[PDB]
């Protein structure tokens, strides 16, 4: 079977996070269920399984007693909670899946394997984001091509698209990632490359959509007139 | 767990008087320490006050066919004590499990981690709680106010391994008494001198 | 020398052996739950020899005392003493008639 | 922590690759099997082998699992175009009471030819300055590979506080783009003369310069 | 409160096959080990068997003992009697630091 979660969820530092294994069709309510997490930067650790037959917790030595696992047998699921976040908790839990067999080894192999939960944590949280329109100027164009686009700012949290035109343009459009900085602040960038007689008689428009805040600024783009 | 490339004193392992029991066959013991083997296997787990006497190559049971099978070469050195106030609180400690059921028997010195359901009947169950299938891994009973015989109790075996290999784990010499001021041999590391 | 243990076994005439207490060569003690707070037994390696002492004896006590060296604590008695008699009776020594 | 694995491997896409893992006497040595995944960036992993004697479904018999005593090896013949990936070591660990996984060996030679760079710099507009704030962006696009340093200067000294450098991309037509951001203010953006961005790929340094008044 | 119940007068003629029971109370009979010890009266007692199975030197082959844990017993057999062997046995245990005779 396949075994689908969530997507990338943010808290503060401090909060419990409140994610589910979901697993769909049968073969989840007999075999034993652990947590996978992988850190970039770092190796990949097993936090600890649950047994949801006898409802048995078997954590490991090296996490104390702070992280809790429960489970569910009528609707066929799983509920992490994990309190008193830290600052290394930028990383991805994976909802894992143990076979046990006969043999002098003996040992855990995970043959089936979740979805993915991107939890990162960090300072500067969710608040309004700020775009600028970008123009060009009488130096920046030489030819028949003008670059200009919008820059948004401050933005919380990832992901945040970017649309032109509600999609109307397809050809020549480039979006950048975003970069963290000493205030764990990100930043984007998007322009497009156009020719220089549409920029009397067409107008561009960028437009943000910005679903965990729901907001959706409209603003406009418009040549600087000294330059 | 494996003992290689060490050396230790078996002296120290039994002047605790604190194990309730000791049970160890295959050699004397206390001509252990100076007999050089090559590698020393222990395991650990627990069990209840009731089922220590099944640890014994010998017999057939519950736990001891269907676990960890002794085989009748048994040169094994058992240590089994009592550490309730630790390994058991109030309110029921279930956090060991064990076996109950399995299909056949199985070999000595190999471990079963299979978690299928063992099934009873002539027809699959496809992993349901229902009529002829029933899960083999149950659950405890330990209580830290129970009587004698069935408390958590802490068992360990050490084995001993023979091959056509050096002593790598083994008793070193011992320190004997140390006497002066009489015509006595000995040798320190480089000749045998006799003298005071 | 030799890291073995030391015990004094005592032994009433027609009946069984009673084990009164067991020591180390250092300080490690070890007694009878009957004869607990009464038992005193002590070693000094200066004159090769060990000691014990009973406190409050009665007229049960006449038993066939035994020392033996303990070469596996949990287990038998390489060797044992020869038992010396003690009697508990009477309270001065008169001579015969 | 306990599993140790080689930071990177050479290879040849006819050839037999082969990693070695080495552990310890109490995980790896003592008995237990091993078990080996593969972490591809961007999905989940999944099974690979188990046991190194059983062949689960859906994988290919290219891969070889051994165990030489307390090493347990992996042996792989040809490169095929999804080998970008790592590869980790899983045993039950007794110490640890739990599985532990390994370090992680990554396999790639070489795929970067060059390209010609061309950025761009574009000062910030009008409504930018009454937000207490200066964000300085020079774009770089159209280069292969995406390895370009960034340095800031203001014509008298070089710029060391607030320098950032994205990830590159892959584009439309296998190329990559990047942006560098400088957080200042309007209050000394004025006063400086000039801001430029200075970059260097493979020798090749071009400069352009704005001026604000 | 570990007690070791040993049957206090045992009667057969020479030659035969005999055997001495020593039944532990709480505690189980495989889990310390077991020392018989013969005593000649007017004399000091001396090992005759020990580790359940194991025969000092010296001692003839008959002195053979088992050990029955699922009832609690364990049992010295003696095959042949003879003259000498008119003596008293006593069965050791140890318990948990605390020895126990028989």
């Amino acid at each position: 079977v396949q075994l689908v979660e969530s997507g990338a969820e943010v808290k503060k530092p401090g909060s419990s996070v409140k994610v589910s294994c979901k697993a769909s069709g049968g073969t989840f309510s007999s075999y034993a269920i652990s947590w996978v997490r992988q850190a970039p930067g770092q190796g990949l650790e097993w936090m600890g399984g649950i047994i949801p037959i006898l409802g048995i917790a078997n954590y490991a030595q090296k996490f104390q007693g702070r992280v809790t696992i429960t489970a569910d047998k009528s609707t066929s699921t799983a509920y992490m909670e994990l309190s008193s976040l830290r600052s290394e908790d930028t990383a991805v839990y994976y909802c894992a899946r143990e076979n046990g067999y006969s043999g002098y080894g003996a040992a855990a192999n995970f043959d089936l394997w979740g979805r993915g939960t991107l939890v990162t944590v960090s300072s500067a949280s969710t608040k309004g984001p700020s775009v600028f329109p970008l123009a060009p100027s009488s130096k920046s164009t030489s030819g028949g091509t003008a670059a200009l686009g919008c820059l948004v700012k401050d933005y919380f949290p990832e992901p945040v698209t970017v649309s032109w035109n509600s999609g109307a343009l397809t050809s020549g459009v480039h979006t950048f990632p975003a970069v963290l900085q000493s205030s764990g602040l990100y930043s984007l960038s998007s322009v497009v490359t156009v020719p220089s007689s549409s920029l009397g008689t067409q107008t561009y428009i960028c437009n943000v959509n910005h679903k965990p805040s729901n907001t959706k600024v409209d603003k406009k783009v418009e040549p600087k007139s000294c330059d | 767990k494996r003992i290689s490339n060490c050396v230790a004193d078996y002296s120290v392992l039994y002047n605790s008087a604190s194990f309730s029991t000791f049970k160890c066959y295959g050699v004397s013991p206390t001509k252990l320490n100076d007999l050089c083997f090559t590698n020393v296997y222990a395991d650990s787990f627990v069990i209840r006050g009731d089922e220590v006497r099944q640890i014994a190559p010998g017999q057939t049971g519950k736990i001891a066919d269907y676990n960890y099978k002794l085989p009748d070469d048994f040169t094994g050195c058992v240590i089994a004590w009592n550490s309730n106030n630790l390994d058991s609180k109030v309110g029921g400690n279930y956090n060991y499990l064990y076996r109950l059921f399995r299909k056949s028997n199985l070999k000595p010195f190999e471990r079963d981690i299979s978690t299928e359901i063992y099934q009873a009947g002539s027809t699959p169950c496809n992993g349901v709680e229902g009529f002829n299938c029933y899960f083999p891994l149950q659950s405890y009973g330990f209580q830290p106010t129970n009587g004698v015989g069935y408390q958590p109790y802490r068992v360990v075996v050490l084995s001993f391994e023979l091959l056509h290999a050096p002593a790598t784990v083994c008793g070193p010499k011992k320190s004997t008494n140390l006497v002066k001021n009489k015509c006595v041999n000995f040798n320190f590391n480089g000749l045998t001198g006799t003298g005071v | 020398s030799g890291g073995y243990f030391w015990s004094w076994i005592r032994q009433p005439p027609g009946k069984g052996l009673e084990w009164i207490g067991c020591i180390y060569y250092s300080g490690s003690t070890n007694y009878n739950p009957s004869l607990k707070s009464r038992v005193t037994i002590s070693v000094d390696t200066s004159k090769d020899q060990f000691s014990l002492k009973l406190s409050s004896v009665t007229a049960a006590d006449t038993a066939v005392y035994y020392c033996a060296r303990q070469l596996w604590l949990r287990g038998r008695f390489d060797y044992w003493g020869q038992g010396t008699l003690v009697t508990v009776s009477s309270a001065s020594t008169k001579g015969p008639s | 922590s306990v599993l140790t694995q080689p930071p990177s491997v050479s290879g040849a896409p006819g050839q037999r690759v082969t990693i070695s893992c080495t552990g310890s006497s109490s995980n790896i040595g003592a008995g237990y099997d091993v078990h080996w995944y593969q972490q591809l960036p961007g999905t989940a992993p999944k099974l690979l082998i188990y046991g190194n004697s059983n062949r689960p479904s859906g994988v290919p018999d290219r891969f070889s699992g051994s165990k030489s005593g307390t090493s347990a090896s992996l042996a792989i013949t040809g490169l095929q175009a999804e080998d970008e990936a790592d590869y980790y070591c899983q045993s039950y660990d007794s110490s640890l009471s739990g599985s532990v996984f390994g370090g992680g060996t990554k396999l790639t030679v070489l795929g970067q030819p060059k390209a010609a760079p061309s950025v761009t710099l574009f000062p910030p507009s009008s409504e930018e300055l009454q937000a207490n704030k200066a964000t300085l962006v020079c774009l770089i696009s159209d280069f292969y590979p995406g390895a370009v340093t960034v340095a800031w200067k203001a014509d008298s000294s070089p710029v060391k506080a607030g320098v950032e450098t994205t990830t590159p991309s892959k584009q439309s037509n296998n190329k990559y783009a990047a942006s560098s951001y400088l957080s200042l203010t309007p209050e000394q953006w004025k006063s400086h003369r000039s801001y430029s961005c200075q970059v260097t790929h493979e020798g090749s340094t071009v400069e352009k310069t704005v001026a604000p008044t | 409160n570990f007690m070791l119940t040993q049957p206090h007068s045992v009667s057969e003629s020479p030659g035969k096959t005999v055997t001495i029971s020593c039944t532990g109370s709480s505690g189980s009979i495989a889990s310390n080990y077991v020392q018989w010890y013969q005593q000649r009266p007017g004399s000091a007692p001396t090992t005759v068997i020990y580790e359940d199975n194991q025969r000092p030197s010296g001692v003839p082959d008959r002195f053979s003992g088992s050990i029955d844990s699922s009832s609690n017993s364990a049992s010295l057999t003696i095959s042949g009697l003879k003259t000498e062997d008119e003596a008293d046995y006593y069965c050791q245990s140890y318990d948990s630091s605390n020895v126990v005779f028989g």
